[PDB]
């Protein structure tokens, strides 16, 4: 039971999705306007996230390993067909789940949950898992500890964003360059976990 | 709309994807296998002094030149096998094929330890010339790997090289420089009582002095991993006693 | 040999169960209904619809536009519904077309929203009881050197309900026009020759739809009377198409019925002792006519008024008795005009210059309180931003001035 | 200009008498109270300089490597010397001929990126880089090359400020993000053993490499042979920066700013409080193999960096944050990064520098916490 | 009793002795037009016509039906007007004394009025200015109601006027005042006193609140924010002591009592006292012969929340009771920032003024230092007693963020409450016009 | 001609990391090394090209249900045979492009054009708008890439030009270059540079 903390703490801090590895600026430099929004966004890619890669696991695991339906054949080049299908598919029925009810979360992200199907986090969440051969159990303190991570940059920004409406930039770095720098910045700051062997 | 229409659209094209996405991954198989094969067999032909250019010249060379054994690291003996098709990295993680090492002789932080090892030994004509030993530990921010190439009397070095490494390149990636690697040849990695004898000195080797080598100035972190890698792997629980066998000439 | 086909097999049978599970899914889940709207909470004209789709196609499959200017993406912010059932999420452009203050209401934008669940919508203002007329045309006398002032009438002799200077939808056939096909009268010509403006030729492919402005006071019947300015590009490149509703009107025989529909009510004079002051524009100078006609005979106002009215020459000005009679019948009333471009030949004895300068240093400088009058103002750019510079360094606050101009 | 003479203004409305404080005042005693750590260090650097290089060299060889350095023959010219008996006159002149320079290139390149930036921008240069040079320049090491000190300031100063619009409009640390561009960039030169003691020839470890080495029985000075007593970290007699090693300066220079309202106490106990309970922790749990789980709290105070940054660092009253209830919240995150980076982090022995530039990202969060609280309490009609 | 710890008591030289003796000769009065919050005067008079006492001057155009009527009997004389023909004063003479009378009641049965009989005499009279809203401080709307009316019976301004002084000699018209504020209200009255003893009113819906401690525990924001706390949808009304001594005088008389005693004080005053002095006179000629020679500025309110009276505005304000004077500091000094400054006042310790207490400042009205850029060290968390986030809520006003500013709590504020935070700020910001801006914004937004 | 216009609209007027935020990841990950960016775009442009081409071919027939799942099937069966070739004949790139030559897949481009253009036009004019923006996307790949390897290790393609001090030239690198915080300010300025060459593309102040 320390083990799995370990995970949890390592995939929150010391491998975070966002600002150690570098996925999902899109969205991550886009939707940083107001907390609230990086608030219910962050809450979203933790739910998609943690529902994505164990089905992911079960779904490698059971066939598309090699030697896993038949021995002699391996079947791991329709891995990238298999995670983004299986992504767009719980996306996909998941807003319509949700959807139902929550006009709280609703119209809130609006453009963007259709969006988080083509997003960098969940697909290299997946990728890595497969990478570093987790069990299940592994599998789904990886990815809720990715999620939370995922959600504590982008509320970070958004606040830092939300300190910055007194700034005075100039014209040409208005918006989108100015938050590349402010990522930047943030990116440097966290580079105090960059050494730890957890 | 009609869901008949929707099912047919979606069954032919996954159809016609599925073929040209199948043929293309089966029919380049053997290509990714030669590509990955000789990535790994340059740098062996390059750490035996054998120069290679060119795909066929590469090919040529470490079929007439390297043979692969396997071996078994406790009793120190051949193991008959298959010497192209082992992976080591691979072995040393399965229970049934490796050991838990305790604490008290992982110098080197590996965690674990394959039950029986791949070497390769430089053919010259009938004779054997050298034999490479494949050593590795961990440094600061990777696992290091490397070779080290010994010869017949299983004291001498004839050469060293660093083919896995994810240091900081300008303080402790030096590991790959041709002047870190240019002092290893002629010093000997035992001592006259047959006790593992490298050292990595902090502050420059003695000038001359055959178990000193030059530590990479300002990475100690790293050269305390140089130093552990060969601490544990001429030990007992690496090429320890097929050093020995080496040594009383069972080449 | 048979990697291929496991690959084939399990490619197919991967799409296929998340196609399966995605509509069983969406099955279960989404509405199939039929949901409905009611126009005004009315059982009468109330609509079924599919749920699904924007606003914006339920009234055009009901007949009437919106009201709007344009339905792709509701930059101008015309479409407006007064909805007090429950709808959904608020949207910022409507936000931005729609303050806080009116929003509180539930003022929103049409085709920003996509009803997708049962709602009974305002929908206000009588936009379902507009129809349509098919008017001729009497005659098109140039009046200036380059303005069309047109004539229409309604057929057999009535009148638009549109209020006080509510400007039609006005609608346009097509026809391909070049400018010597344009009929010019005696004097224009030759300057017309000067610029030699016969030169380009110019292609209606569509029927354009333009609302202009009309020249008449609801109470005259059996007339129309629209308004045309001259359609004309940087002339270094005319080839370029200029005004399609003015180049059909500019080689037009009159005779012709033309179907045009949608009166306008946007000019509301109130009722008070205000004072109004009319300051001109040239070129939509009988939208300030037909108001003033209005006041003078449709509600019989006898508070003071004023027509200051700006003019580039005699040979550009017009409808000069109408103003004439109307100030020698009326008390209450008192018309000016100066000359943009003075020429000799005129040998004028009144006021020249900018209608900026003209209504300055004539009477508002010396006038007592001009914070308690009421200013309407319709004509050229500059020369209306200059006049809303000089009444904003004066006193009167934004929404005593009450603007409308072409285009905005 | 406006330096020397106060502008002579007026008021024009609502508030016709005002206070007597200004960003001139603040920044000018916020530059003040770093002088004692700046003399001392100063001093400090000329004393293990001058002992390193008569433990390592004698007789001509001294003379030779003397006559062939300009910062030792520069301060034999001016009239000190550089044997064994030199004096605290000679210790404090080879410990400004290696400062001076580097405050001098800091202070002429910072500057010229203010000037254009503000005529760029039509504003008046303002203070605060007073402020900001003599801190970057007091915590670079004594043998930092001029080219990389004006990348750095040019760094901190351009990507840190003067981007987002200059003094009280950024986030970061202006001071700190020029060192993590250092510390990152060039680390061959700000790291390991060759680059604190300013001697030439001289390889030795510092106070916090050589506890993580072997703990507090391998804290020896090599170049005298002695061992470094808590008196001799705490007075400031050790290898390190500039104008951090002097722990009792360092209190002297601040409590003047903490008492004069310039300095938060909230922050500085903050601070205390995550370094004592996080090293407490790490006492109690213990390990065996590694040697800095075993280190107190009166040696974490004040080896290393931590007590200029908790002093001078922690306390930027724009980038911290704004609320008294997150400045606790704030101060505590930066003692628990600090002690966490110091221990269980092995590739950087000391981390107030990324502790401050990690807690500068979440100080707002903690402000939007507090005020969302306080929020909730408006809404229930109790404020 | 609810206690302020967080407060600054400024110690300006020139505390007035607390006498009531008479005041000059007033020869002209004014009826200021700027300082009523979004008014759009109708002027219904112009140059030379005779008025009378509370004859109308002027309606307002965006709150119909208030009339806001002439001080005294004369003659106007000047009717100023500025920069895009802004109404600045009206400037009457006086000579004689016609007037418009009312109807009059008895002592007792004041408490039992009908709401708009009140109202009607109130609105005829011209006193129902003297009532600010909150929000807004606009003056409220003929037919709205408010369940909260604030008396103001302290008063923590610098050099201020002693309220016990004036309210002791017109007891019997300040207890007519309360009980008809009683009658109008809703209700309660929120009577704010200090620790003495004023006249009480035995209506049970009056009740006393003790508040104590430095400026701005004498507030109408601060008592409002203490007992009925204010938003977009709860308005609470507002009054000082001498208007409800006019109040109580209107309806025991017929007659609109139009009488003030304020505080003539300040560094350069050479008897600092209270006077007497009509509603809107002239400063020019109140401050007559009672300044040392130099160049001086006439205050017409607190040196912290005042219009500053020169000119087109010497004349003394709609709801300001003291005047205060002091010098012009224009001079340069060589290092004057790195002073040890034992003459110079701050909230911080930085000046060796602090050590000395109990110092008076002969305060010039200089800025110490050039607009710049606000750094937080923590100043307006020590002059704010209030339950908000100082820094991040004028970080917001300086920002120029309505929404977020109104969230944080700018809606029951006013410019005379962060007058300590323009005090103290090292800046040298000035945050009432922010808030002016910010609460114009909410209100034309709708 | 309208393919002129068409192919250079998205190079500076519409760039797809300047003014749309699409494709950044990629942009900050792969800008390391100049080869590994020229393959990047590369491959992106192909993708992208192909893609559009395919599913504008199909535009009336995919349904409203699935077209998220077509449109993925057709980018990832495109994208595992650009994989399948890259490892077979460029091996060392494909290993230093270690995860990214699958996030071709979910990276932005290939999506939104293939959603926001390939669904409303022709074949033609779809496959010139993938050439179009996969243009536009290699000229910041490009230029981050050539400032970075430059910068950070003095060789450009692998080639030598600025000679480096354990070689024992005068050249001493800048190890930040290697880290991704330099592809965040090269990518800040450069926005900086285009937006004050061309005005109209200025954020309007809220
Ligand atoms: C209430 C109201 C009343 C109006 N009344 C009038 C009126 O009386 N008269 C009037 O003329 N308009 C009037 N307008 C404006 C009307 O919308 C214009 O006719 C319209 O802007 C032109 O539409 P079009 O398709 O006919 O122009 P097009 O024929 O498509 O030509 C474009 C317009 O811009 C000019 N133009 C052509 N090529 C270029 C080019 N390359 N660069 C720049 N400009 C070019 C042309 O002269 C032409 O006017 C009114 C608008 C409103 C809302
Ligand atoms: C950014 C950075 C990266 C570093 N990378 C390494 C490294 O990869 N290998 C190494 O041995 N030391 C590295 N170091 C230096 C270590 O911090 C360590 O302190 C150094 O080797 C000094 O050890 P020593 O004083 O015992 O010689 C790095 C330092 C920094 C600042
Ligand atoms: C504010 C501040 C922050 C610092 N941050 C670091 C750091 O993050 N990493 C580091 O190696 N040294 C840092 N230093 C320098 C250390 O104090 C110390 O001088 C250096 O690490 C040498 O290690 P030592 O403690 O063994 O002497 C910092 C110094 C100061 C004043
Ligand atoms: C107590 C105090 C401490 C300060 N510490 C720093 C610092 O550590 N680094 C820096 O660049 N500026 C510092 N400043 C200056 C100022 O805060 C800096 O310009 C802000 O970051 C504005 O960008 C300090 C100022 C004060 C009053
Ligand atoms: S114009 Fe289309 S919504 Fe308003
Ligand atoms: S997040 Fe990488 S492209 Fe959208
Ligand atoms: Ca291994």
């Amino acid at each position: 039971m320390e083990h799995y903390i370990s995970l949890l703490v390592k995939s929150i801090f010391i491998e975070n999705m966002a600002l150690s590895f570098f996925l999902g600026m899109c969205t991550f430099l886009a939707v940083s306007k107001k907390v609230k929004t990086s608030f219910g966004l962050g809450i979203a890619v933790i739910v998609v996230l943690t529902i994505s890669v164990p089905v992911n696991n079960l779904v490698y695991n059971l066939v598309l390993k090699p030697d896993a339906l038949v021995e002699g054949v391996d079947l791991s080049f329709l891995n990238f067909i298999t995670f983004i299908g299986v992504i767009a598919a719980l996306v996909q029925i998941l807003e319509m789940i949700l959807d139902r009810f929550f006009p709280p979360l609703y119209n809130a992200l609006g453009i963007f949950l259709p969006l988080i199907t083509v997003n960098c986090a969940i697909f290299g969440g997946v990728s890595f898992m497969v990478q570093r051969d987790y069990s299940f159990a592994e599998s789904v303190v990886y990815g809720f500890g990715s999620g939370v991570g995922w959600m504590l940059a982008i509320v970070a920004l958004a606040g830092i964003r939300e300190k910055m409406k007194y700034s005075d930039v100039p014209p040409g770095l208005r918006g989108l360059g100015i938050t590349f720098i402010t990522a930047g910045l943030m990116a440097l700051g966290f580079m105090s976990f960059s050494g730890v062997q957890l | 709309d009609s869901i008949k229409k929707t099912l047919f659209v979606v069954i032919a094209l996954s159809l016609v994807c599925s073929i040209i996405v199948s043929a293309a991954a089966v029919g380049l198989r053997d290509k990714q296998k030669e590509n990955a094969a000789l990535d790994k067999q340059s740098k062996i032909l390059q750490v035996a002094g054998i120069e290679a250019k060119g795909s066929k010249q590469i090919v040529e060379l470490f079929n007439k030149s390297i043979e692969p054994r396997l071996v078994d690291f406790n009793t120190g003996d051949f193991v008959e096998g298959d010497a192209a098709n082992y992976d080591q990295r691979k072995a040393a993680k399965e229970a049934s094929e490796s050991i838990k090492l305790t604490a008290e002789q992982d110098k080197a932080k590996i965690q674990r330890r394959a039950n029986v090892g791949v070497v390769y030994l430089v053919k010259d004509g009938d004779k054997t010339s050298k034999v490479i030993l494949p050593v590795h530990g961990n440094g600061l921010w990777s696992m290091m790997y490397a070779f080290v190439a010994v010869e017949t009397d299983g004291n001498t070095v004839s050469g060293l090289t660093y083919y896995e490494q994810g240091e900081t390149p300008g303080l402790g990636g030096e590991v790959e420089n041709p002047a870190w690697r240019a002092q290893w040849v002629g010093k000997k990695l035992f001592d006259e009582n047959h006790k593992p004898a490298i050292k990595i000195v902090k502050g420059g080797a003695p000038q001359g002095s055959e178990h000193g080598v030059d530590g990479l100035s300002g990475a100690t972190l790293t050269s305390n991993g140089v130093q552990n890698t060969f601490d544990f792997w001429l030990g007992d629980m690496g090429f320890g006693p097929f050093l020995t066998k080496v040594r009383d000439g069972g080449l | 040999m048979s990697t291929i086909i496991f690959g084939v097999v399990m490619f197919t049978l991967i799409i296929l169960a998340l196609v399966l599970v995605i509509l069983f899914a969406k099955s279960k889940l989404v509405p199939t209904g039929d949901i409905t709207i009611s126009i005004n909470g009315d059982p009468e004209k109330a609509i079924v619809t599919q749920p699904g789709g924007k606003l914006l196609t339920a009234l055009a499959g009901a007949g009437v536009f919106v009201s709007s200017a344009c339905g792709g993406g509701g930059s101008c912010g015309q479409c407006r519904v007064k909805i007090k059932s429950g709808g959904g999420d608020i949207l910022p452009t409507e936000l931005d077309h729609i303050s806080k203050g009116e929003a509180r209401e539930g003022e929103r934008l049409a085709c920003q929203v996509a009803v997708k669940a049962d709602m009974d919508l305002e929908l206000p203002e009588e936009i379902f009881g507009v129809k349509k007329w098919e008017c001729t045309v009497i005659s098109n006398d140039n009046k200036a050197t380059f303005i069309k002032e047109l004539k229409l009438a309604i057929p057999d002799g009535e009148s638009v309900p549109f209020r006080a200077g509510g400007y039609i939808q006005i609608e346009a056939p097509a026809h391909h026009v070049k400018y010597a096909d344009f009929d010019v009268p005696e004097k224009y010509r030759g300057d017309w020759d000067k610029f030699n403006l016969f030169r380009y030729e110019s292609k209606v492919d569509e029927p354009i739809i333009r609302a202009y402005s009309m020249a008449n006071y609801p109470e005259e019947f059996g007339i129309i009377m629209l308004n045309v300015r001259i359609a004309t590009p940087p002339p270094n490149n005319p080839n370029v198409p200029p005004g399609q509703m003015s180049s059909y009107i500019w080689s037009l025989k009159a005779g012709d019925k033309c179907t045009i529909s949608g009166p306008f009510g946007e000019f509301f004079a109130k009722d008070t002792d205000a004072e109004m002051v009319f300051i001109g524009g040239g070129a939509g100078m009988a939208p300030m006519r037909s108001h003033i006609f209005d006041q003078l005979k449709r509600l019989k106002s006898k508070r003071k008024m004023s027509y200051w009215y700006g003019a580039r020459s005699k040979r550009e000005m017009f409808y000069v008795e109408d103003f004439d009679g109307l100030a020698a019948e009326n008390d209450n009333f008192v018309w000016h005009c100066a000359l943009s471009d003075p020429q000799p030949e005129d040998n004028w004895t009144g006021y020249t210059g900018f209608i900026h300068n003209v209504l300055y240093e004539n009477y508002l400088k010396d006038h007592e309180a001009p914070e308690d009058c009421e200013y309407y103002m319709c004509g050229p750019p500059m020369m209306n931003a200059a006049v809303i510079n000089m009444l904003k360094n004066l006193g009167v606050e934004e929404e005593n001035i009450l603007l409308d101009d072409f285009g905005g | 200009a406006t330096l020397f003479y106060t502008p002579g203004l007026v008021t024009k409305r609502s508030s016709h008498v005002r206070d007597s404080v200004d960003l001139k005042r603040i920044m000018i005693m916020v530059w003040l109270a770093v002088f004692p750590a700046m003399f001392w260090g100063m001093y400090n650097a000329g004393g293990q300089a001058i002992a390193a290089l008569n433990h390592l060299y004698s007789g001509d060889q001294l003379a030779a490597i003397v006559a062939g350095n300009w910062h030792y023959w520069l301060t034999e010219m001016l009239g000190g010397t550089m044997s064994s008996d030199a004096g605290w006159g000679s210790k404090m002149l080879l410990g400004a001929t290696y400062f001076l320079p580097i405050y001098a290139t800091v202070f002429i390149v910072g500057g010229f990126w203010e000037v254009l930036f503000c005529m760029v921008r039509k504003h008046e240069v303002n203070e605060g880089f007073f402020v900001t040079s003599i801190l970057f320049a007091l915590i670079v090491p004594p043998t930092l090359p001029l080219w990389q000190a004006a990348l750095g300031i040019t760094f901190g100063v351009v990507v840190a400020k003067e981007v987002f619009g200059g003094t009280g409009r950024n986030f970061l640390n202006p001071a700190l993000a020029g060192r993590a561009f250092l510390f990152f960039a060039y680390p061959a030169q700000i790291s390991g053993d060759l680059v604190w003691t300013a001697a030439d020839g001289y390889s030795g470890a510092t106070a916090l490499s050589q506890w993580a080495q072997g703990g507090a029985g391998a804290l020896i000075n090599n170049a005298t042979g002695q061992t470094i007593t808590w008196m001799d970290a705490f007075i400031g007699n050790i290898p390190g920066s500039i104008g951090e090693v002097s722990t009792l300066a360092l209190m002297i220079g601040a409590a003047f700013i903490v008492y004069m309202g310039i300095a938060s106490w909230r922050i500085i106990g903050g601070v205390m409080i995550g370094m004592i309970l996080l090293s407490t922790l790490f006492n109690v749990i213990g390990s065996d193999t590694n040697a800095m789980f075993n280190m107190p709290w009166h040696w974490h105070l004040v080896l290393g960096g931590f007590a200029f940054g908790m002093f001078f660092m922690a306390t930027d009253p724009v980038s911290a944050s704004f609320t008294n209830s997150g400045k606790w919240a704030y101060g505590i995150l930066i003692g628990v990064m600090c002690v966490l980076i110091r221990v269980v982090n092995p590739a950087y022995p000391e981390g107030m520098m990324l502790a401050i530039l990690f807690a500068n990202l979440f100080a707002p969060l903690f402000d939007h916490v507090v005020v969302e609280r306080n929020i909730k309490r408006r809404l229930a009609r109790y404020g | 009793m609810i206690t302020i710890k967080k407060g600054l008591d400024l110690p300006i030289a020139g505390t007035p002795s607390q006498v009531i003796s008479d005041g000059k000769a007033i020869k002209k009065v004014a009826l200021l037009g700027e300082e009523y919050v979004g008014m759009r005067p109708t002027m219904h008079v112009r140059v030379g016509d005779e008025v009378k006492k509370a004859q109308i001057l002027f309606e307002d155009k965006k709150n119909p039906g208030v009339k806001f009527t002439s001080p005294v009997s004369g003659k106007v004389v000047e009717i100023n007007r500025g920069a895009k023909r802004v109404l600045q004063s009206v400037v009457i003479e006086v000579a004689g004394d016609d007037q418009v009378t009312f109807d009059k009641f008895e002592a007792n049965q004041l408490a039992s009025l009908n709401r708009d009989a009140i109202k009607t005499q109130l609105v005829e009279s011209g006193l129902w200015t003297a009532f600010r809203t909150r929000p807004f401080s606009k003056v409220p709307a003929i037919d709205s109601t408010s369940e909260a009316i604030f008396v103001t019976a302290m008063d923590t301004n610098p050099l201020a006027a002693e309220p016990t002084v004036v309210i002791n000699e017109q007891s019997e018209a300040f207890v007519a005042g309360l009980d008809v504020l009683s009658a109008l209200t809703t209700g309660k009255v929120y009577v704010c006193k200090k620790g003495t003893s004023l006249p009480r009113s035995q209506q049970p819906n009056v009740e006393e609140h003790v508040f104590d401690g430095p400026h701005p525990a004498g507030l109408a924001g601060t008592h409002m924010h203490f007992l009925y706390p204010v938003s977009a949808d709860h308005v609470a009304w507002s009054i000082n002591y001498q208007d409800v001594i006019a109040v109580g005088q209107l309806f025991l008389t017929g007659e609109l009592y139009t009488q003030r005693v304020v505080s003539l004080a300040g560094p350069v005053v050479n008897k600092p006292r209270l006077v007497r002095t009509v509603m809107g006179a002239s400063l020019e000629q109140l401050v007559d012969s009672e300044i040392m020679p130099g160049e001086v500025r006439i205050i017409s309110g607190s040196v912290l929340s005042g219009t500053k009276a020169t000119g087109p505005h010497a004349y003394l304000g709609r709801y300001h009771l003291q005047v205060s004077v002091l010098r012009e500091g224009r001079d340069k000094e060589l290092f004057g920032w790195a002073m040890p400054g034992k003459n110079k006042f701050s909230v911080t310790r930085s000046f060796l003024g602090h050590l000395f207490k109990g110092q008076v400042y002969n305060m010039t009205t200089t800025t110490n230092g050039s607009d710049r850029s606000m750094v937080p060290i923590g100043n307006y968390e020590k002059v704010m007693p209030l339950d908000m986030e100082p820094t991040l809520l004028l970080r917001d006003l300086c920002a120029g963020d309505s929404d977020s500013a109104v969230r944080l709590g700018a809606l029951e504020l006013d410019e005379e409450d962060l007058a300590l935070c323009t005090f103290v700020c090292p800046g040298k910001y000035e945050y009432g016009q922010l808030l002016r801006e910010c609460l114009d914004k909410i209100e034309k937004e709708g | 001609k309208e393919l002129k216009k068409s192919v250079l609209a998205p190079v500076l007027d519409n760039n797809p990391i300047a003014l749309q935020v699409l494709g950044v990841c990629s942009a900050l990950a792969v800008t390391t090394k100049l080869e590994t960016a020229f393959v990047m775009t590369l491959a992106v442009m192909f993708v992208t090209a192909l893609s559009n081409f395919f599913v504008s071919l199909i535009r009336n027939h995919i349904p409203n249900s699935v077209r998220i799942i077509v449109q993925m099937a057709i980018i990832a069966s495109l994208v595992i045979v650009v994989d399948q070739i890259l490892k077979a004949y460029l091996y060392d790139i494909s290993k230093q492009l270690s995860v990214f030559v699958g996030l071709i897949i979910t990276n932005c481009i290939v999506m939104g054009r293939a959603e926001a253009f390939a669904m409303k036009s022709e074949p033609i004019p779809s496959f010139i708008d993938g050439i179009g923006n996969g243009l536009g996307y290699g000229f910041v790949l490009m230029t981050v890439g050539f400032f970075r390897e430059l910068l950070g290790s003095g060789k450009l393609f692998g080639l030598e030009v600025l000679p480096l001090i354990s070689n024992g030239g005068w050249y001493q690198p800048n190890g930040l270059m290697l880290l991704a915080p330099s592809a965040f300010f090269l990518i800040g300025f450069m926005i900086w540079a285009i937006r004050t060459f061309k005005p109209e593309q200025v954020e309007a102040k809220e």
